[PDB]
């Protein structure tokens, strides 16, 4: 039934001092049966990162679609799409299938190349934008992630501190959801360099 | 009715030629010269800007060299506006191939599709052809460096070095003279400029009347790079080859 | 459901596929080959709804065979899988979707490496060391989780299936009339004709 | 959601709460429900959030184009008709409920639109889960010949009634004031009576507290 | 929209556009086919008006339709690509529904049927 | 009934000319002079309000037009062709950009979109080309100020400064002398008023001259306050009054 | 080569002959019209010619009531005129339905202008052989005159005139506004703006009028009405008692 | 609760002022009498969306009619409503009374119930509140009443329908259509409740 | 140059549409037909040329009714007349279906005008080869209309078109002067018969058959009817007497 609960998976994103982080689990399941422990949910188009939770076919299709659109964008504009702009593209793209939507919960994260301003946003499946300063959550353990993030998070964390806070939020939330976990990855994102880290987490 | 005013753009001459194609080729022969040269370690694109002023902004200007992909570029000779229509549908075919197969489009495949579109305007629909000739410079992992050419007739062919637009007869003789198969990109750049320098309908060949692109595989990476040369960089490479 | 197994070893992909075709209360056939050759080094096994299963297989086959002649060249296993995933992902939002699950086993002659793709009827694709469709996975994944190693020979690969098929003959309620076993390697596709007691 | 419009003697004011919710969970503690259709025509939405955002921008675009074609300021009656014919065409399947307010050449206007494409006019309106708490305050305190300051107070109080007594509504009060004479003045977070108290602890982790398996630099650059 | 009759009868019973299409074929580079006792051979001449080509990537004159049938041509190169693509699709279509490759006569009869249609369809030469 | 004109009315001639596109440029040459100048911190576009009759209200005819809050267009050639091109231009800035990316298109792209419509009228069945040339002046965050020229063919080029119409040959020569890359916006309004005095036969004042600038953001022209990121439109048409003040220092 | 004069394509001098000849058609009815703005009204005078004695004089009109507020007078052949009248009536009703306020004069002018521009560019449509003079008291702009021609051209006028002796009526009106130093008839009642319109039409054409040689329309705040033969005879008797 | 009555000097139209969504009053002072021409009004009962969409379309049809053919008859106004309500009967929930005054046929009243049928009548009642006043209206209606009697007949009739029907309430608005033009009357609870 | 008379929507240099003017000739070439507006109605009459004794008398009826209250008679190409009425009937059905009232004659005349005029906008259609005289009784009085191939139409006190139009137009002009108070329907029938007998003299070679119809508030209840039996014989006689 519920297309949002067939495959399982989570994404979270957090802002810090001149940096953002976006993390996701690696589980791809078919109900109770775990199928893949390698299914990544965080893609990038230039310096703008997109996480996508929900029905896995749609996760795959939207990544292919935003790769297509951001590519033609770069050819015409002769520059890389910025986070703020990419958000609107995701929003308008989702609203365009209002009466047959993609069963997803997308999450944008990146730094504006001109202003240096860390930016995050999330969206419902028909593209309602949620643009909080603090943090964005999505997937089968959203409730859990909401309570971890609201309790753990403080403003202006340095990248290395932020990494601990987003990792502990994701991990401790996934271990209370049957359809999330099986590994996780965290992206720490700064103006210049970006560090990707695979976490050690319970394999049940 | 309307029959009175119909040119009939898709008919055969008594000789078996396509009027509108032939006349479009005539159109392209008056356009700025564009040159492709393929080396062992890369491809050069050079083209001459037909008509310029002191006041034409050369920085924000692109009329002859367009990026279709990250691995494929074209040099244009003919109507700029007609070219932009085809370049834009070529950019889409490349993305539809990447979305479908999760691999970058092979160069011949893209070139065939664009040639197929032109061929259509030659056999059905009652509309004029596109007054456009392309040099396609591209890399893929099947044939490596590839240099193609397409024209209003919808016909395409591959080349070691080729010219389109103005003074092709003169240009083709001078390339056929000084091209060798073992050539290097830096040699090719030098050959490309010498050729333009002698087919130009203008006094001297200055930086402000030139566009330049190279598709190399920078030895410190292992991947393919596209360089669309900036004004100052054409001005540099112009002094080095001894044209000041 | 029918049995659709795949396992990637060192230098090959092995697909094993049940020979039973059953409408209602009668096993109609006991020798069904639930696989189409897409290209000389890419094979696709399939199970799902009665009609859609072969109709989808033969349609994909025709398209890949067309591409091969036009470009005089064989698409990578990765390219074929991505084409097939996209075809299903359209079908899922069409008037009457293809209800067909597939494994694609291929040998990439450019990378000199075997590849196994599992794709469900929604267009869910993933690369796996070993894969299964239907109820079969409820037994085989934990079995292979234990006994699998990435550096196994094709010969070891076949013992690892013989272990999966015995487990399924023991614990599953359906008579699936044994499996047909095909190997995809650097030399193309061949059918292991003696799996009836190997 | 709690939104209200209050007509005053020389224009119109609207106000909204700042709480966004996915079922019982607060998704955005402080989101702006106050959107513009044109510089001097403001909008507030309840119902399907994506439907109110989408329909607000479509009519905002069609109204901007119309303004340029006619070389005239946009009229509220225009926004109203456009919104109503679209909502009606879609038979309630576009879950948009709006209070639309603004000034134009013909004066100060205040309308509501519901999903089915019904319209309502009045000197005071409310919408949302907070509708009934707000309307209690308006029906109790509203009078003819309000001053600008008395219309902001009454609008603010009506939103508060919703913030406190309605679970669907909370956080802060956004206000937009449209006066016949001058520019519209949007007052983002006009009230902030729900600031979190300083937490009891810092949950900053000692560095290395999280176990890592594999680290790598990623290539943003092309 | 465009359905203007381009192939029409002239007073002497001739279709000039079909006549002039043959003239474009005369202009085409020569091609020959001789069938042996156990083989068939296709031989095609290459022009020499412009030589500095890439012979690895330039489209060669004999095309494979299926693995057992081939097609050489004289005339407009761009027109020949449209016939080849149509023939290659009918090859796969025939296998799919008949479970058997086309005969050489069938594949020919199809290509001949397409050429014919473009002699009495509005808007096309 | 039914458009049975499904065939091109613009075809290559044996000489390789497109007849209708050249004839359109001829129609653009008869047009009134209009020019554009790019300064370091702005752009100015200007033309003459050639009043058909003195009973006619010249104000009610915008030869200069806002396309987006940071882009403006002006023209030489056939005013009806321009009027429908501005209409289509404003609406394509919305459907093909603002309704997708939630911001206004940059100058080069909107220009690209105008060019495309003009090209289609060069090739589509049953139409003639547009008999205008456009000068489009704009600003966007990533490309700064720009100025483009658009021709009946669909071709477009960027200019530091140029003119089109009647006295273009002489207007271009006069701009070459007076242009440098250090001009301030005021300096360029002055040079534009000089260059346009050579083109005008009769009266030359604020009521015969139409002149607009792309420059600094105008918060007073926004219509609302309270959003800091929104600083108002860069496009501003000059008043009859404002032109005359700058004419007394000529 | 010799077909660039039959359809709306450019001649080598950059000209649309069909547009130029369509203009020629506008004088076919051999009628002069003029319009002038009062303080708070807009009046259009048009000659009325009834050659035939068999005609029903009441049905011969080149003045149309497009909406409650907007009046149109056409110079040109009546079949085209009526084509333009029905289209403007249709558009003014669709505008009101879709945008919830009455179509302003100048916007309807612009929209009819853009409709003509299209016949100028598409080959299967011919231009209409007409000039349309739109008048009203617009609720933003006040007294308004806007006029469109077969080119697709349109503009706002202080006053205007159209027909064979257009140039003579125009210069007459120009001369009056040079003197008065204002851009409207400084007159509170419309009765005296109609008297001015007819007076200046007489001076310019060098012809006297009976009640049945004229046709008058008046735009006021929220109405446009045409005058009867008897409303005109009242007006003619007034100018008489001044000469 | 809506009604129209045909009297000597012309015709009169009255309505309550309640818009409800379930048992919640959304607006207690709405105007359900809408003009279609100078002397032709409609009274709307049913879906707020469905009635408002229809009234706007009829208004357009009569503004276009006027532009071409001059003043439409009241019968004409009714026929446009009938046509819309009959052809869209699967998707509409509207009950409409149409009341007009010309100098030829004076006052006329038409009623278009849910099906899309048209009924010309001396007086028509409609809406939820109407069920409660059939007995009252039938015992009290006379032909050729005065303006003062007809306002009284309608004031009293709607008074009772508001009292009994929880889906009706607020003020009673009336519109009087006669040679003299259009007269708008309002009656507040404090006047009509104590009758 | 020339050629302005070969295509239908084309303006000659003198602002005319020659194809419309050529259609008029088709009309002027046809049979004569009149209309007469009386003080509460309208009367239609037409000349029917007897090609031979083989034409069944009374049986090739040329006057057509629209709805129940409108008469139409034309001169020129009879089929083009019929096509126009077939449209008039669709137009009167459409109007009645929406507005319930039968179509007012002015409203009907512009519905024919706009259609006929539409056939002068496009080179893919031919103009109408008829002039049509139609009218009847509505809410406010009697109306007579005449409608040209251009789509030009006006109201008339009396109307005439075809071969003998000058003779009829002369006779009609006399009646307008010699009855300012208005002719009666009974009288208008007789007068109409006279004007067809008199106008027949510009065709006097072939024998003819008179056909009359009328729409009168008092005489037919404002419904269109044909004149038959005694009243037809009483009209033929009144004409037969005054031709001598
Ligand atoms: C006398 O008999 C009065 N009876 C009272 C009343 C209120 O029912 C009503 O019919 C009144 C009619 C006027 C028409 C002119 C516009 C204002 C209202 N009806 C309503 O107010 C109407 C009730 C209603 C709703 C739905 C249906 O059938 C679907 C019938 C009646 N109210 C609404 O429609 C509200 C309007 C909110 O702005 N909306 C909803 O109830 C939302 N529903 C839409 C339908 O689907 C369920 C949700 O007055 C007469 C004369
Ligand atoms: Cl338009
Ligand atoms: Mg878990
Ligand atoms: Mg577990
Ligand atoms: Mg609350």
């Amino acid at each position: 039934s519920d297309p949002s609960s067939i495959n399982g998976g989570i994404v979270v994103a957090m802002t810090g001092k001149d940096c953002v982080a976006i993390a996701c689990d690696l589980r791809l399941g078919s109900q109770s049966l775990g199928v893949s422990n390698k299914f990544e949910k965080i893609f990038h188009y230039g310096h703008v990162f997109l996480g996508i939770t929900g029905l896995a076919t749609d996760v795959t299709t939207l990544n292919e679609m935003f790769r297509y659109k951001t590519n033609l964008y770069k050819l015409k504009e002769e520059r890389a799409i910025e986070p703020e702009t990419f958000t609107q593209l995701v929003s308008s793209s989702l609203y365009e299938r209002r009466f047959g939507p993609y069963f997803v919960g997308p999450v944008v994260a990146g730094i504006n190349s001109k202003s240096g301003k860390p930016f995050i946003a999330g969206f419902d499946l028909i593209g309602c934008i949620d643009e909080a300063k603090d943090f964005i959550v999505s997937g089968t353990a959203s409730d859990q992630l909401f309570g971890m993030c609201e309790s753990l998070y403080e403003p202006n964390l340095e990248p290395e501190d932020l990494f601990e806070t987003i990792s502990q939020a994701l991990l401790n939330a996934a271990d209370r959801d049957a359809l999330s976990g099986w590994g996780a990855v965290v992206y720490i994102i700064k103006k210049d360099e970006v560090v990707k880290r695979y976490l050690k987490m319970r394999q049940d | 009715g309307s029959r009175r005013y119909d040119s009939r753009t898709t008919i055969f001459s008594p000789e078996g030629r396509l009027y509108q194609v032939e006349y479009a080729l005539e159109s392209i022969s008056h356009a700025g010269t564009a040159i492709g040269i393929m080396a062992s370690d890369g491809i050069v694109l050079a083209a001459e800007r037909k008509v310029t002023s002191t006041l034409l902004e050369q920085d924000t200007s692109t009329e002859k060299l367009y990026k279709l992909n990250d691995k494929i570029a074209v040099a244009v000779a003919g109507l700029t506006a007609d070219a932009e229509i085809l370049i834009n549908t070529a950019r889409i075919h490349a993305q539809n191939y990447l979305k479908t197969y999760n691999e970058d489009i092979p160069v011949e495949i893209l070139v065939r599709r664009l040639s197929d579109i032109k061929q259509g305007y030659t056999q059905h629909g009652g509309l004029r052809p596109f007054g456009v000739s392309f040099i396609y410079a591209g890399y893929d992992d099947r044939y490596g460096y590839q240099l193609y050419t397409s024209n209003p007739s919808g016909n395409y062919t591959g080349w070691k070095a080729i010219s389109v637009g103005a003074n092709t007869s003169a240009a083709q003789t001078l390339l056929q003279m000084d091209y060798k198969d073992d050539m290097k990109v830096d040699d090719a750049i030098e050959l490309a400029l010498k050729t333009l320098s002698k087919t130009t309908d203008s006094s001297a060949l200055t930086y402000d009347r030139l566009e330049f692109a190279t598709i190399r595989k920078g030895a410190n990476d292992g991947e393919v790079y596209q360089k669309i040369f900036k004004p100052q960089e054409i001005k540099d490479i112009l002094v080095k080859t001894g044209i000041t | 459901m029918d049995i659709i197994l795949g396992i990637r070893v060192q230098d090959s992909v092995i697909l094993a596929s049940s020979k039973a075709v059953t409408r209602g209360i009668s096993v109609l056939k006991d020798s069904d080959d639930k696989t189409r050759q897409l290209s000389p080094h890419t094979l696709m096994s399939f199970a799902g709804e009665a009609g859609d299963t072969v109709q989808f297989a033969e349609y994909i086959q025709a398209n890949i065979q067309l591409y091969s002649i036009r470009e005089d060249y064989e698409l990578s296993p990765q390219a074929v899988s991505s084409f097939v995933r996209q075809e299903l992902a359209k079908s899922i939002r069409s008037r009457r979707p293809y209800q067909v699950n597939v494994l694609i086993g291929g040998y990439d002659k450019k990378k000199n490496k075997p590849e196994l793709y599992q794709i469900d009827y929604l267009g869910t694709k993933v690369e796996l060391p070993y894969g299964a469709h239907g109820y079969s996975g409820f037994y085989t994944f934990s079995l292979l989780d234990h006994h699998y190693r990435p550096d196994m020979t094709t010969e070891e690969g076949l013992d690892l299936l013989k272990l999966c098929v015995q487990e399924l003959e023991k614990r599953m309620p359906m008579d699936f009339k044994g499996v047909i076993v095909k190997i995809v390697d650097k030399d193309g596709i061949r059918q292991v004709d003696d799996f009836q007691a190997q | 959601t709690t939104i209200v419009g209050v007509k005053f003697n020389n224009g119109v004011v609207i106000a909204a709460d700042t709480r966004s919710t996915q079922g019982p969970i607060v998704a955005d503690k402080n989101c702006a429900k106050l959107h513009r259709i044109s510089p001097k025509i403001w909008c507030a939405g309840a119902g399907t959030a994506a439907d109110t955002e989408a329909v607000t921008q479509l009519i905002g675009s069609n109204i901007e184009l119309h303004s340029l074609y006619t070389s005239r300021e946009p009229r509220v009656v225009s926004a109203l008709q456009m919104l109503k014919q679209h909502l009606f065409k879609y038979q309630g399947h576009i879950g948009a409920y709006l209070i639309v307010a603004g000034v134009d050449p013909t004066g100060s206007h205040l309308f509501s639109i519901h999903a089915h494409g019904s319209t309502d006019v009045g000197y005071y309106l409310s919408l949302g889960s907070g509708s009934l708490a707000a309307m209690a305050v308006l029906e109790s305190h509203w009078k003819q010949d309000l001053t600008k300051e008395e219309a902001i107070k009454l609008a603010s109080d009506a939103i508060q009634a919703g913030i406190w007594n309605d679970l669907g509504s909370g956080s802060n009060v956004d206000v937009c004031v449209m006066e016949i004479g001058k520019d519209a003045e949007y007052l983002r977070n006009y009230l902030t009576p729900n600031v979190r108290e300083e937490k009891q602890k810092s949950y900053k982790f000692p560095r290395g507290t999280t176990a890592v398996l594999k680290e790598s630099i990623v290539n943003i650059c092309d | 929209g465009y359905d203007r009759a381009l192939s029409i009868f002239s007073p002497d019973g001739h279709i000039f556009q079909v006549e002039y299409a043959l003239e474009a074929v005369k202009r085409g580079t020569c091609a020959v086919g001789v069938k042996g006792k156990n083989c068939v051979v296709l031989g095609c001449e290459r022009r020499s008006t412009l030589k500095l080509q890439d012979t690895r990537i330039t489209p060669s004159k004999v095309s494979k339709i299926d693995s057992h049938v081939v097609l050489s041509f004289s005339g407009l190169n761009a027109d020949s690509r449209i016939l080849i693509e149509k023939a290659r699709v009918e090859a796969q279509s025939h296998r799919l529904t008949l479970e058997d490759p086309v005969t050489v006569e069938y594949l020919t009869r199809y290509v001949a049927g397409v050429q014919q249609r473009y002699t009495q369809s509005g808007g096309v030469r | 009934m039914t458009d049975r004109y499904s065939f091109s009315l613009t075809t290559f001639s044996p000489s390789g000319k497109l007849g209708q596109i050249d004839y359109a440029l001829t129609a653009v040459k008869q047009g009134v002079t209009s020019l554009g100048i790019k300064a370091t911190n702005g752009v100015v576009i200007a033309t003459e309000k050639k009043s058909s009759s003195p009973l006619a209200m010249s104000e009610t005819l915008s030869k200069v037009s806002l396309l987006t809050p940071d882009i403006g267009a002006v023209y030489s050639g056939m005013g009806p062709d321009y009027r429908v091109l501005v209409d289509k231009s404003r609406k394509v800035a919305h459907t093909s950009y603002k309704r997708i990316y939630g911001e206004y298109p940059p100058t080069k792209l909107l220009v690209s979109e105008v060019a495309k419509i003009m090209q289609e009228a060069t090739q589509s069945g049953g139409v003639r080309p547009f008999g205008v040339s456009l000068l489009i002046a704009g600003h966007d965050e990533f490309n700064g100020f720009s100025l483009y020229q658009v021709d009946p063919s669909g071709s477009y080029f960027p200019w530091k400064a140029t003119a089109i119409g009647k006295g273009s040959v002489a207007a271009k020569t006069f701009l070459e002398k007076r242009w440098n890359d250090e001009l301030e916006l005021e300096d360029a309004i002055h040079i534009a008023l000089l260059t346009l005095k050579e083109s005008v036969e009769g009266e030359f004042n604020g009521d015969t001259i139409e002149l607009a600038i792309i420059g600094d953001e105008n918060p007073d022209l926004l219509g609302y306050t309270g959003i800091p990121t929104d600083k108002g439109p860069r496009f501003r048409k000059l008043t009859s009054q404002e032109i005359n003040d700058r004419l007394e220092a000529l | 080569a010799g077909y660039d004069r039959h359809i709306t394509i450019f001649s080598p001098e950059g000209r649309l002959y069909q547009v130029e000849y369509a203009f020629k058609a506008t004088n076919q009815t051999n009628i002069n019209s003029l319009a002038v703005r009062g303080k708070d009204c807009t009046v259009v005078i048009s000659q009325k010619k009834v050659p035939d004695k068999l005609l029903d004089p009441t049905t011969v009109s080149y003045i149309f009531c497009i909406s409650r507020t907007i009046g149109m007078v056409v110079n040109g052949p009546i079949p085209d005129a009526r084509n333009a009248a029905l289209r403007a009536k249709a558009e003014a009703a669709e505008f009101r339905y879709k945008y919830g306020y009455d179509m302003p004069c100048d916007v309807l002018a612009k929209r009819m202008a853009n409709l003509s521009q299209i016949y100028t560019q598409r080959a299967y449509m011919r231009p209409l052989g007409v000039i349309l003079t739109f008048v009203s008291v617009d609720e933003e702009l006040g007294p308004s005159i806007y006029k469109t021609d077969p080119a697709g051209y349109y503009v706002g006028y202080k006053a205007t005139a159209t027909g064979p002796k257009q140039q003579e009526i125009t210069t007459n009106l120009e001369n009056h506004f040079k003197k008065s130093k204002i851009d409207h008839i400084n007159e509170e009642s419309w009765e005296k703006v109609v008297e001015f319109a007819i007076t200046h039409m007489i001076d310019a054409l060098g012809t006297e009028f009976s009640k049945n040689d004229l046709e008058v329309g008046v735009a006021t705040k929220d109405k446009f009405f045409t005058l009867s033969a008897e409303n005109i005879e009242e007006r003619l008797v007034a100018i008489a008692e001044q000469d | 609760t809506i009604m129209a009555v045909e009297f000597d000097g012309g015709v009169v139209m009255g309505s309550d002022s309640r818009v409800s969504a379930g048992e919640a009053v959304v607006n207690r002072v709405f105007d359900k009498l809408s003009p279609l021409h100078e002397r032709i009004y409609c009274a709307l009962s049913g879906s707020a969306a469905d009635t408002q969409a229809i009234a706007d379309i009829v208004q357009y049809h009569l503004e276009l009619y006027t532009s071409q053919y001059g003043t439409p008859s009241t019968e004409t106004a009714a026929s446009v409503f009938k046509e819309l309500c009959y052809e869209n009967k699967d998707n509409l929930t509207a009950g409409i009374i149409v009341a007009g005054y010309d100098d030829k046929n004076k006052g006329e009243v038409y009623t278009i119930p849910l099906g899309g049928s048209v009924h010309k009548l001396p007086y028509a009642i409609a809406g939820s509140g109407s069920t409660f006043i059939y007995g009252y209206c039938d015992k009290n209606f006379r032909e050729n009443m005065s303006k003062e009697e007809t306002v009284d007949f309608i004031k009293h009739s709607l008074s009772q329908a508001i009292k009994w029907d929880g889906s009706s309430g607020g003020v009673i608005r009336m519109v009087v259509l006669t040679a003299a033009g259009v007269e708008r009357l309002i009656f507040y609870p404090d006047e009509y409740e104590q009758l | 140059g020339t050629g302005y008379d070969l295509s239908n929507s084309v303006f000659s240099p003198d602002g005319r549409n020659f194809q419309v003017e050529y259609a008029v000739k088709a009309v002027e070439n046809g049979t004569t037909s009149i209309g007469i507006k009386c003080n509460d109605g309208v009367v239609f009459a037409v000349e029917k040329l007897i090609t031979s004794k083989l034409l069944v008398p009374q049986k090739n009826v040329k006057i057509q009714v629209v709805d129940r209250h409108i008469g139409c008679v034309y001169s020129g190409l009879i089929p083009d007349g019929r096509h126009l009425v077939n449209r008039g009937r669709e137009e009167a059905a459409s109007f009645k279906k929406l507005y319930k009232t039968p179509i007012p004659i002015p409203a009907f005349a512009d519905r024919l005008g706009q259609y006929v005029q539409a056939h002068t906008l496009y080179n893919s259609v031919r103009p109408f080869g008829v002039s049509t005289i139609f009218g009847g009784v509505d809410k406010n009085g009697a109306h007579l209309y005449m409608l040209e191939p251009s789509g030009s139409y006006w109201g008339y006190k009396g109307a005439a078109t075809g071969k003998g139009r000058q003779s009829a137009k002369a006779e009609l002009e006399k009646l307008v002067d010699h009855h300012p108070e208005g002719l009666s329907a009974r009288e208008a029938v007789k007068q109409a018969a006279k004007i067809i007998y008199l106008a027949h003299e510009d065709n006097k070679e072939k024998d003819f058959e008179l056909e009359i119809s009328w729409c009168s508030l008092s005489e037919t209840n404002g419904l269109h009817k044909f004149v038959k039996g005694d009243l037809l014989q009483e009209a033929i006689d009144f004409a037969q007497k005054e031709i001598n």
